[PDB]
């Protein structure tokens, strides 16, 4: 299961205002402590 | 050819444990060692031809037992002993 | 560019381009389409390595 | 047996000898192409 | 490759703990005092130093001693020496200097 | 007794009391000894397998020949070297020690040694000069020789060559299944598969036997009961060899045999499937125009790679998984 | 022709298309390892030599250089020197395993300190096939 | 580049360090020859020396006085000392050479062997960058300063802005070559000899009028007011970096020296006008003034006008100098062995042979930051091929990393570097092959230009008065302030009326720019230049 | 070659040996009847350069005090000749044998 | 005398400085001339360096003896090679030691003794010393010094000053040469012990009784008493095997207990003896021998076939050598004798290309009339490269003809078989 | 607050304090006793505390006050 | 965890602590060469001694 996970999680990265795309998830990845684009949501 | 991480870890994800050993232990390096079942170090005196076996490290006679690893693990086992690192090889789980 | 005056931001010396492939490109909107494929293919020459650095 | 670049004589030297060219300087001293029969085809 | 009477099985742990100088003499066959690898006129290993043929087998054609094998079926042996000197390992020295910090230094406790 | 500071600065380190000093070697050596069992041992330390004074090394294991492989272009590698001087070292240390110990040539002697140790333990040390060997490259050290891809662990253990297997062009072909690939006939006789003799297949080994390795459908050697293996084409008695029960012969892979096909940027699962051989007459690959999808293949000099099995085993888990 | 492939006509290519010719040129010196010792090119006699490798040797002519139109292919040898070792050891340049051709050219002539220096040049002819990239 | 090289720079070099305690008058170059063993020395041609695996190399004859072989020189094809050259068609036929072949290369071995120009931060300029906000420093301006005839070194002089916004702190720090600890430019202005503070705020700020800049520099005076002695600055220049001294005995002219070589070198080398130095140094604190207020534009990397082409004559050229410099330390050991000729000539030859090889770009083999990949086989699958390598470029960034800022080719490379042709992969954004119409500025002496612009009416530095001076536009050459002038737009019509007419070489680039009043003129090699 | 004197240590080259002799001990071999060079031997160990031999330990220690300022070898191999050494009774062999 | 030379801190006062290593003698050269330059310049003002020296033993050092440190940071200020500060205080007690000389680690050396030349690597004698300690006399082997050789050879050079005196290119004593060359370059009963040295080196046994530092053991492999010394003996906490020794012209034998100088062997009768290492002539290859047999069954046996007995207890195993009458056979499952067993062949059952390297030309195939030059044959076919096309194809060779290096008239495959193998004439 | 000193020419033996509130440097040896002050600024430094030391020594010795 | 990045530092950690350990990794099976116990190497194969006679 681990490595399917991690093959079916790295693919699309491969395959590709707020930090996204391979930047976002290797932020994400990571500890992160400094965010590039800190961002908030209130309703 | 050289057998990759990449292509590792996919056969591992197809679940070929079989081919993985096939490939890493029969199409690859292929090495038999001996080892004791007390001291479990390679370092194991073992005359095939007069059939004797005996370990300078341990006081033992007949604790002998052969594993087919490749030859890189020995390799690397045998840097690790000049780092004074000792992987102790043992054949059943204490 | 050269061939434009200072604080000029009109389309045609911002990037756009106005003419497609079958008519051609002006040598200003040449320079510009270069530019935007460099930075693509450097995008993708640094993007591919990080995805296989996350996949491993 | 061998043949000058520029005077394009024939030399046949020995073994043990200069393979410098006797007319001129030059000892480039390159070698005719051998007597054995050759076949080649257009395909 | 070669008939072994050996029971085969496979390895199922691997303790990773120091090697004592203790057993490191008592394992190391040879002794290893000669920095020349070879020996005069270069046709033989220099005798109980580097390449010794103990150690193991430095060219085809001979057999180590202490098996009796040449190139294949050769493990290999280590030699010991004697550093009267302790010499620091770079790879524990943040553990040397850790555990001197958490000890005495005259009572070792 | 106050514990003094210990610093961490080059080689041998410094404590301060305040008064900053070298702490002996052999004082430590000695503090090491003196620890009690309990107090290395909620210290993190195993009495059985370890212990602090083991940690302090008197006695440094000599590689055997197989770990120091000689060029012999004998060239001895750089590692034999690092031996050789430090036991030069170590022998010009003991005979000072023995013809009058002045103890300021010997804190030298027995820093360089310990210098010698580290580089010869780890090449690279941080904040600290490399030792350089007599050739124009730094000295290659055992620790280097694990650090990455080109490192053992990386290099020899989690990936290593290869004896079966080939690669080469990919070339598209509608006229082929899906599951069936093409392969070269020239890759097809080089890679071989060691099917054991049966009375089920013995007339069709003997077939192939007696075709011999130059014909495709042949076997290039057969492998005895004692396990010698004989060639076929250096022996000129191919024909006259009467296969036996419990022999192995390496045949050329043939028709329906599953191999595994790949490519090298193995990004996803997907990336390394089976496929049933097909001997074409050509020197490129052949595979299904939608198994380019999976493989991300574009057909432009794309090189991918064919691992044949060489057991029973392999074949059934490759054609099963 | 899918995946940006394409087809290319064999009559065309039996007929002169995208024909090429590709050169390979392999060099030899005598360089001397100790003085009053040099390398000799002469063809190996298998008489007081232990190193023979597999290429085949009666390619070579009597100064021990295959001339121009002559037949190589595998490991056969292509220059044929033996070292003197204090008889001799074979130090001949085999053929590369992977290519073959036929030779073009051999010439021998005399390097900066005066050693004997070869370099012969084999020329092949290569049609395109299907594996070939455009 | 090599013609030019060989012609001026070889002698240059010669002539810096031919005093010696002997002394050498003139260097000569030969026609390539080979010196066999055992054998007559006789004209080498190309061919011949690819064929027979030579060097391609003429060698050097220089007169000593109380002819010395001292080695051989790589001679590129097609330049003013092969055979080729002087050859027609039908003499190029008849040495087997091809007409259409190029030359531009080293024949090493028989290997041929292309020198890719190098990129490199062009010197003498003032580059203004902002920091990171975890850093304190706000703004930093670097100068490369190093010498356009011989003897050259690098001096990176760096002035840093301690203090974000907002800090409370806005002081300016120079950072001195050889002194690690950073000091204020007021102790600086009052060592070079202007004491009074204010005539340091009337050089850092030319516009009274503007009251923001005095408002920033505030605490910079400030903080500087310490200070009022000239030894005492010079003293306290001299404080850091004490290597067992008397600061009071001998060591204020060993700081003196320091400030008129260390602090600046490329604007003058004599302590007879030291003031140049100090306007130098204003003009840095205004434009890292101005740039911190946000009213100038950050400085770009990018830009070619402030990058340079360094061309196989440059290269050469230091390979040579370290090769001089190490065999006169050999002549002079000898000579001081023999206490009662003897030239190793290969100590040259080896040398350049082993450059041109392997690619080491080091003053010897053991360094291993010789930055390889200078020198690359020439690549002849196709003429077309061939071309491009042959007019390739290469930067010294590694091919490592991840930022694609430097990657992309800037705006800057219209008309001066291909915008498509690049290598694809790690070398991508690095490897640059410039346009047809784009040339490299080979160098010229400065030195006429200076007198004209100072015959023509170009007022000495010195006498400048910027408070009873309101309008002025700033003459620099090669980077160096040597004064001002009240009509820049007749003196710029007459400058680009010589260098049409053809009096000034064309290569020379002389931008005016209204906005900042500024004029540069430039006549440094390396510099990209194309012609409309 | 540079040859240590056995008597003093002190280190010249043979060619300054065969012209001039040994500045400081050039009586001593006229008495003995012997030749500088059968008093010189080319086999030495470590060099000093003795600058102030009266007020220099180092010198009274290798027993130059006397001597003139110049270069010394701590150890000299060889012997004397036998007529040098009847002539010196207090001497003592520079090469380590009564150094126990 | 010497205890008057005490180093004390008032009198002696030296200071190490590290320098670049092995530029000792010339770093040493270039401080004296720069002190004597000094003092012959400042004049009254000198600076007080009162010696500079170093050791070779110990590189990268020098030593200074001067009254204050500041005076030689002064004096070793801008000498390259030189860290002025990575220098170090020399203690009073530890400056004897500092310029004690070193212990030379050549043996004193006495006539007759044994040593090495730095005929490099070559043993030699020490005959006679010089006087003055500078020249040693070493006989060595030249071979021994053949008289009749160079008589033959070289007499120009070669002249006899006595009956056993020769002088050769310029002195050989009874075959040996003399030449001078520069000392420069020259236990209780029953315990198991084994023997660590000495002629038995390796032989292990029990010990029976120890009598004035002599041990008595008796020893497994000869079942024998052996008494050695007691140091030579370690208390043991409780050619080579199978290999084919010609015995005589007519006696081969086969190894079952391989020891350093003692051989336990059996021979083609069966009967194993205890031999010795001159017993053996020479060591047969089994590879290299082309020696074949036939078993009861007509099937043919060679080296290393596994067979196995039709009478007795049907042994099984591999042959290791043939004899002209006889058969060894190793056995993994058989112990006595090391598994190796004689039996008689007739007991037991098993378990020059003339085409090549000449040009060719095919007759009956799709490549009719192409040179080809054939590289190997495997039986009945022939694989020949063709000129024209970089592939091996394999045709039979009786269908091709074959033509002489140069040229020459085609002959199919019945003359060369029939006739010599020559190349026919162009 | 480790420099060398002059009197007992031991290294690292001297320690310089400096009170900016007092504005006060103070250059005290551990092994002499040798004990100096002077007059300094907030921009001072240890290594100009040594200079005025080493300059007032030098005074005093040419007897030039 | 000596398979990734930090290779030699583990190394030493554990020669410093003596960890055990268990080869039930991934990694730890494919460096000593045996089948890892993932999928058909999870589990083992037996044979049964009392269906073998029924069957035969
Ligand atoms: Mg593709
Ligand atoms: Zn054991
Ligand atoms: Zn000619
Ligand atoms: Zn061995
Ligand atoms: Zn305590
Ligand atoms: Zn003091």
């Amino acid at each position: 299961v681990g490595v399917l996970a991690a093959q079916s999680i790295g693919e699309p990265a491969t395959q590709m205002k707020v930090t996204s795309g391979v930047p976002r998830l290797k932020e994400i990845l990571n500890v992160a402590k400094n965010m590039k684009t800190p961002s908030l949501t209130v309703y | 050819l050289r057998f990759g991480e990449m292509e590792r870890d996919c056969m591992i994800a197809h679940g070929a444990a079989s081919f993985l050993k096939e490939r890493l232990m029969e199409a690859s390096d292929a090495f038999r060692v001996h080892i004791c079942g007390i001291c479990g170090l390679m370092t194991v005196i073992a005359k095939l031809n007069h059939n004797q076996f005996e370990c300078k490290g341990c006081d033992n006679k007949i604790d002998i037992y052969q594993i087919h690893i490749p030859y890189a693990a020995k390799l690397l086992f045998q840097e690790l002993m000049a780092m004074n690192i000792t992987p102790r090889l043992y054949t059943d789980r204490s | 560019l050269p061939h434009f005056s200072k604080d000029d931001y009109s389309p045609e010396s911002k990037g756009f381009v106005e003419n497609s492939y079958l008519r051609g490109l002006t040598p200003q909107e040449f320079f510009f389409h270069a530019m935007g494929g460099r930075e693509g293919l450097i995008d993708t020459a640094v993007k591919t390595a990080e995805t296989g650095y996350i996949q491993r | 047996k061998y043949i000058c670049a520029e005077c394009s004589s024939k030399l046949s030297l020995s073994r043990t000898d200069a393979v410098r060219c006797k007319d001129c300087g030059h000892r480039i001293l390159l070698k005719a192409r051998t007597k054995r029969l050759v076949q080649f085809e257009a395909r | 490759q070669q008939y072994s009477s050996a029971p085969l099985r496979t390895v199922k742990e691997v303790q990773f703990g120091l090697f004592s100088p203790e057993e490191v003499r008592a394992i190391s066959v040879a002794k290893i005092r000669f920095p020349e690898t070879m020996d005069e006129t270069q046709t033989r290993a220099k005798i109980g130093g580097l390449n010794d043929p103990r150690l193991g087998s430095i060219d085809r054609n001979l057999k180590c001693q202490t098996c009796q094998e040449g190139m294949n079926e050769c493990p290999g042996h280590f030699g010991h020496i004697d550093l009267a000197k302790p010499v620091f390992h770079v790879g524990f020295i943040a553990k040397i200097k850790k555990v001197c910090e958490c000890v005495c230094m005259h009572c070792g406790k | 007794n106050t514990q003094p500071t210990i610093r961490k600065d080059g080689l041998k380190l410094v404590g301060s009391w305040p008064e900053l000093r070298v702490l002996s070697t052999e004082e430590i050596l000695n503090i090491f000894k003196h620890i009690s069992v309990k107090d290395f041992t909620s210290l993190g330390f195993n009495e059985v397998f370890s212990r602090p004074e083991w940690m302090i090394l008197t006695c440094l294991p000599v590689p055997p020949p197989p770990v120091r492989p000689s060029i012999s272009f004998r060239g001895e590698d750089d590692l034999t070297f690092k031996l050789a001087d430090i036991l030069k070292a170590n022998i010009s240390l003991e005979t000072l020690e023995h013809n009058g110990a002045p103890h300021h040539a010997i804190e030298e002697a027995e820093s360089l040694l310990q210098f010698h140790v580290a580089t010869y333990m780890d090449n690279d040390i941080a904040g600290q000069p490399q030792a350089l060997q007599k050739s124009g490259r730094p000295v290659k050290s055992i620790r280097a020789r694990l650090k990455g891809k080109e490192g053992r662990i990386r290099g020899n253990l989690m990936g290593k060559r290869v004896d079966f297997s080939a690669r080469t062009v990919i070339s598209g072909d509608p006229n082929l299944e899906l599951d069936q690939v093409g392969v070269p006939k020239s890759i097809a006789k080089t890679l071989t598969y060691p099917e054991v003799v049966t009375p089920y297949n013995i007339d069709r080994l003997t077939q192939l036997v007696r075709n011999g390795p130059n014909e495709h459908p042949g076997a290039k050697y057969v492998i005895r009961d004692s396990g010698d293996r004989i060639d076929l084409r250096y022996s000129k008695r191919a024909g006259d060899i009467q296969l036996q029960y419990g022999w192995k012969v390496e045949r050329h892979i043939m028709d329906n045999d599953p191999v595994l096909f790949n490519r090298q940027p193995s990004l996803h699962k997907m990336s390394m499937m089976a496929h049933r051989v097909k001997v074409i007459p050509y020197s490129t690959f052949r595979l299904n125009l939608s198994v380019t999808s999976p493989y991300n293949a574009d057909f432009d000099g794309d090189e991918m790679n064919l691992h044949v099995p060489q057991s029973e085993e392999t074949r059934a888990e490759l054609s099963q998984l | 022709n899918q995946e940006d492939s394409m087809i290319m006509n064999q009559s065309s290519i039996d007929r002169g298309l995208f024909r090429s010719l590709f050169f390979r040129s392999y060099m030899d010196q005598e360089k001397k390892y100790g003085m009053s010792i040099t390398e000799t090119f002469e063809k190996p006699q298998r008489t007081n030599t232990l190193r023979m490798k597999h290429g085949t040797y009666d390619k070579l002519d009597d100064d021990g250089l295959i001339a121009p139109g002559v037949r190589v292919s595998g490991e056969d040898v292509i220059i044929g020197k033996t070292t003197p070792i204090s008889s001799k050891r074979d130090a001949s340049t085999p053929l590369r395993s992977t290519e073959n051709g036929i030779v073009d050219q051999v010439l021998v002539t005399t390097n900066q300190d005066g050693l004997k220096f070869v370099k012969v040049r084999v020329r092949t002819t290569k049609i395109p096939q299907i594996g070939d990239k455009f | 580049s090599f013609n030019q090289f060989v012609d001026y720079t070889l002698q240059d070099i010669i002539c810096e360090d031919s005093t010696l305690i002997i002394s050498f008058g003139k260097i000569y170059v030969t026609k390539p020859m080979v010196n066999e063993s055992d054998g007559v020395t006789h004209a080498l041609y190309p061919q011949e020396a690819r064929l027979r695996n030579l060097t391609y190399s003429s060698g050097l004859f220089v007169d000593v006085k109380k002819k010395v072989f001292i080695g051989r020189l790589p001679i590129m094809l097609r330049s003013k000392n092969c055979y080729l050259s002087e050859a027609t068609e039908s003499d190029l036929y008849k040495l087997k050479e091809c007409p259409f072949d190029m030359g531009g290369y080293f024949i090493i071995n028989g290997s041929e062997k292309v020198l890719i120009a190098q990129e490199r931060s062009a010197g003498n300029i003032v580059q203004v960058f902002k920091k990171a906000a975890p850093s304190p420093i706000s703004h930093v301006a670097e100068i490369r300063s190093a010498l356009e005839k011989g003897s050259r070194f690098i001096s990176t002089l760096q002035v840093k802005l301690y203090g974000r916004e907002g800090s409370s702190a806005r002081t300016i720090k120079a950072t001195l070559p050889y002194i690690k600890q950073d000091i204020p430019i007021v102790i600086i202005f009052r060592a070079l000899g202007i004491i009074p503070d204010g005539e340091i705020l009337e050089h850092i700020c030319y516009d009274v009028n503007d009251w923001q800049m005095l408002e920033m520099l505030k605490p910079c005076v400030e903080d500087g007011f310490v200070i009022q002695d000239r030894e005492t600055a010079l003293d306290f220049i001299g404080r850091r970096g004490t290597a067992l001294g008397i600061k009071k005995e001998k060591r204020i002219q060993y700081a003196k020296d320091i400030l008129q070589k260390e602090f600046l070198p490329h604007i003058t080398q004599l302590e007879g006008f030291e003031s140049r130095k100090a306007f130098f140094l204003g003009y840095m604190i205004n434009r890292l003034l101005l740039c911190a207020l946000d009213r100038k534009d950050q400085d770009d990397r990018d830009h070619f006008g402030k990058k340079r082409l360094d061309l196989a004559g440059p290269l050469l050229a230091q390979l040579f100098k370290t090769l001089f410099k190490k065999l006169t330390k050999d002549i002079f050991r000898y000579m001081q062995r023999t206490v009662e000729l003897a030239i190793n000539a290969k100590t040259i030859t080896s040398g350049l042979k082993y450059a041109l090889a392997t690619g080491n770009w080091g003053e010897q083999k053991k360094a291993m930051s010789s930055r390889a990949g200078v020198s690359q086989v020439l690549n002849r699958y196709t003429y077309s091929s061939t071309l491009s390598h042959l007019r390739r470029t290469n930067t010294p960034i590694g091919r490592d990393g991840k930022l694609a800022k430097p990657r992309q080719l800037h705006n800057t490379h219209w008309g001066l570097v291909c915008p498509a042709e690049t290598p694809e992969g790690q070398a991508c954004g690095l490897v640059k092959n410039l346009s047809l119409m784009s040339c490299i500025s080979v160098g010229t002496d400065p030195m006429p230009i200076i007198t004209f612009l100072s015959e023509w009416g170009m007022e000495p530095l010195e006498d400048y008065v910027p408070h009873q001076s309101p309008d002025a536009t700033r003459v620099f050459v090669n980077g160096v302030w040597h004064g001002v002038h009240r009509n820049p737009a007749r003196l710029m019509e007459t400058l680009r009326t010589l260098r049409r007419k053809g009096d000034i070489n064309p290569e020379v680039s002389m931008i005016r720019d209204i906005r900042e009043k500024e004029l540069k003129i430039f006549t440094d090699a390396g510099r990209v230049y194309r012609p409309l | 070659s540079e040859r240590a004197c056995m008597l003093c240590g002190i280190v010249q080259t043979t060619n300054e040996f065969n012209r001039d002799g040994c500045p400081n001990c050039q009586g001593i071999f006229e008495e003995a009847g012997v030749s500088t060079m059968e008093c010189t031997s080319p086999s030495f160990e470590g060099l000093v350069g003795m600058c102030k031999p009266t007020k220099s330990w180092v010198a009274k220690w290798l027993s130059v005090d006397h001597s003139i300022a110049g270069m010394y070898a701590i150890k000299v191999d060889g012997r004397l000749p036998a007529e040098v050494v009847e002539l010196l009774p207090h001497y003592k062999p520079r090469d380590g044998s009564q150094v126990e | 005398p010497q205890r008057f030379l005490l180093p004390s801190v008032d009198t002696a006062t030296i200071w190490g400085v590290r320098c670049r290593p092995g530029k000792e003698k010339e770093l040493i050269r270039k401080l004296l001339k720069k002190k004597f330059n000094l003092d012959r310049a400042m004049g009254k003002k000198k600076l007080k360096i009162l010696s500079i020296f170093q050791r070779d033993n110990y590189t990268g050092r020098i030593y200074i003896e001067a009254p204050k440190q500041s005076v030689i940071e002064k004096f070793c200020n801008g000498v390259p090679d030189i860290y002025i500060s990575q220098k170090l205080l020399i203690p009073v007690q530890e400056l004897p030691l500092l310029l004690k000389p070193n212990k030379s680690d050549d043996v004193a050396l006495e006539e007759g003794s044994y040593v090495r030349i730095k005929y490099k690597g070559d043993l030699a004698m020490v005959d006679q010393i010089s006087e003055n300690n500078l020249e040693v006399m070493l006989k060595i082997v030249p071979q021994l010094f053949n008289p009749t050789m160079a008589l033959r050879l070289d007499q120009a050079n070669l002249y006899k000053r006595d009956d056993r005196h020769f002088t050769y290119k310029n002195d050989y004593i009874d075959g040996y040469l003399y030449k001078s060359f520069r000392i420069q370059h020259v236990f209780e009963p029953g315990d198991h012990v084994t023997v660590i040295n000495g002629e038995h080196q390796g032989d292990a046994g029990l010990v029976l009784m120890v009598e004035q530092g002599q041990v008595t053991f008796m020893s497994t492999q000869t079942s024998r008493e052996v008494t050695i010394t007691a140091n030579n003996l370690s208390k043991s906490i409780d050619y080579a095997l199978h290999d084919i020794v010609e015995l005589s012209a007519k006696n081969v034998a086969c190894i079952i207990q391989a020891g350093h100088d003692i051989f336990k062997v059996i021979d083609e009768t069966g009967k194993v003896s205890t031999i010795t290492k001159g017993s053996i002539l020479s060591k047969i290859n089994t590879a290299r021998a082309r020696v074949s047999s036939v078993d009861a069954n007509g099937n043919e046996i060679k080296i290393g076939d596994t067979i196995v007995e039709k009478v007795g207890s049907r042994r099984e195993g591999q042959v290791l050598y043939i004899q002209t009458q006889q058969i060894f056979v190793v056995s993994k499952k058989i112990v006595e004798n090391a598994g190796v067993f004689v039996v008689n062949p007739s007991n037991v059952e098993a378990v020059r290309e003339v085409a090549l390297g000449k040009t060719v030309r095919i007759r009956s195939a799709g490549y009719k009339g192409q040179l080809g030059i054939v590289k190997d044959v495997n039986g009945d076919k022939a694989t020949v490269e063709l000129h024209s096309k970089n592939k091996h194809i394999t045709i039979d060779k009786h269908k091709l003809t074959y033509y002489n290096r140069e040229g020459g008239e085609g002959i199919t495959y019945d003359e060369l078989v029939n006739r010599r193998g020559r190349v026919p004439q162009a | 607050t480790k420099f060398n000193c002059l009197f007992c020419n031991h290294e690292k033996s001297v320690s310089c304090t400096l009170d900016k509130k007092n504005s006060i440097g103070t250059l005290s040896c551990k092994i002499c006793g040798q004990s100096f002050q002077t007059r300094i600024n907030s921009l001072s430094q240890p290594v100009d505390v040594y200079s005025d030391w080493f300059d007032a020594v030098e005074e005093v010795n040419s007897g030039r006050g | 965890r000596c398979s990734f990045e930090e290779t030699v530092e583990i190394l030493f950690e554990a020669g410093a602590s003596a960890e055990l350990d268990d080869c039930r990794g991934v990694s730890e099976n494919v460096i000593l060469g045996q089948m890892a116990p993932i999928g058909t190497g999870a589990f083992d194969v037996m044979i049964d001694e009392e269906s073998l006679v029924k069957y035969m």
